[PDB]
């Protein structure tokens, strides 16, 4: 599993 | 730029159209020419370009993964010369990479950021150069690496600085913001105690403010706080 | 051609990492460059080429399906009045679609046909000028849809006649152009009679012919063959 | 379930 990172605010 | 000839409200639809389509380039071509027209986004806009783009860079940073992984099993004792390929088009890829980053850390320095005085504005475009930074600091190997890294901290710290005050511990773009700046400290600047401490105090200073929201506040904090807690399961 | 100062090896050898990378685009790119130094291709090169390109077109094909249903929809009774930016950008889509087909076409044309004088490179890129006349027929609606049209049964039809005189009934291209052609019958020309007609003949003259095979020829026959079956299942 | 093409020989 890749560690998570994010683009959107919600 | 291309779509200068095309409504703001034509761009915005239709990089909507294209997100249904799952066009990502054109989607992030019609925001692109959505934001040099000059006004402020709102919040969906906001998050219709960083969707775009993130789209677009992470097909490029995956593709530029499997290149780099072959690239150093052809540097390996016993691998055949296969000649200069490889680096080749590990190289095309990377500069694409690069001036999509630079475009978008354009669109932001040309005048996203300073005309954002609202908290969730002028955090939501700080992290963003933050990743886009970060994005370039994973390929970089010369003389401005530092610079680089350094530049992606300082975005960072800011929005940190600013998410800090003028938000609540569950806004789900602090969370985010706190989520991307943890795997910058673990895999960029070789940080993992002080990853592993803001996944951990972002989660419990959440944990703890999650009784004042509504169920679907609960519902969009809970998920990215769920994303902290991946990543310290991985991590420790 | 902008591939035209790189080696052919080059541009095969960066054809493959490219397919590893999920980069369709640049394997095309790459494929073309090939194609163009006028040199035949083997056939791992051909299949090299279909891939490249079918993945390009595949991704088109889908946005242009999902964009169609949308413009439909908005021509509904009781829908609102969005404007003209869906059918503009479905026609962009479109076009960019007709490009591509019309690039494989004329490769195939300038000369890869032409110069294929064995039954399996023959057959083969007869098959691809079919599936680039069925792709462009998907999006006809003018004075040339039937001439489209006939032009896909046409190239099909010559490729069929020469792998029924020249091809065991188990030839993986001879079955992936008969799946491909009872598509073609079953939603191009309206003709779903004939579509099942020939998927079930081909599928039991294959099942037939089994026993002459390898193992590993076998596989690949079998695995075509339960296509044609899920065809027919679909269809009855 | 689409119905199935193929582009490659094998
Ligand atoms: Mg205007
Ligand atoms: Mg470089
Ligand atoms: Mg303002
Ligand atoms: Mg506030
Ligand atoms: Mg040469
Ligand atoms: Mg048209
Ligand atoms: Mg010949
Ligand atoms: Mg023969």
């Amino acid at each position: 599993g890749r560690r998570a990172t994010v683009p959107w605010s919600h | 730029g291309a779509m200068g000839s095309m409504e703001r409200a034509s761009l915005i639809q239709k990089a909507k159209l294209a997100e249904q389509a799952e066009r990502y380039e054109d989607m992030a071509a019609f925001m692109k020419g959505a934001v040099e027209k000059g006004e402020e986004l709102s919040c969906e806009e906001r998050n219709l370009l960083s969707v775009a783009y993130k789209n677009v860079v992470g097909g490029q940073r995956a593709a530029w993964r499997v290149l780099s992984s072959i690239e150093q099993k052809s540097n390996e004792e016993g691998s055949e010369e296969k000649g200069p390929e490889v680096r080749e088009y590990r190289e095309k890829v990377e500069t694409e990479l690069q001036g999509v980053c630079d475009t978008v850390l354009g669109l932001l320095d040309s005048h996203l950021i300073k005309e954002a005085g609202d908290a969730e504005s002028r955090v939501f475009y700080l992290k963003m150069k933050g990743d886009y930074y970060r994005y370039l600091a994973e390929v970089a190997t010369g003389d401005d690496k530092k610079r680089i890294i350094d530049s992606a901290r300082s975005a960072y710290q800011e929005a940190m600085d600013i998410s800090k005050k003028e938000m609540p511990p569950t806004n789900p773009i602090r969370l985010g913001l706190a989520l991307n700046f943890s795997v910058f400290h673990y895999e960029i600047a070789n940080s993992p105690e002080e990853a592993i401490s803001l996944a951990k105090t972002t989660f419990d200073e959440a944990m703890a403010d999650l009784h004042t929201l509504s169920e679907d506040s609960y519902k969009d904090s809970t998920l990215i706080m769920q994303l902290l807690r991946d990543n310290l399961t991985l991590w420790t």
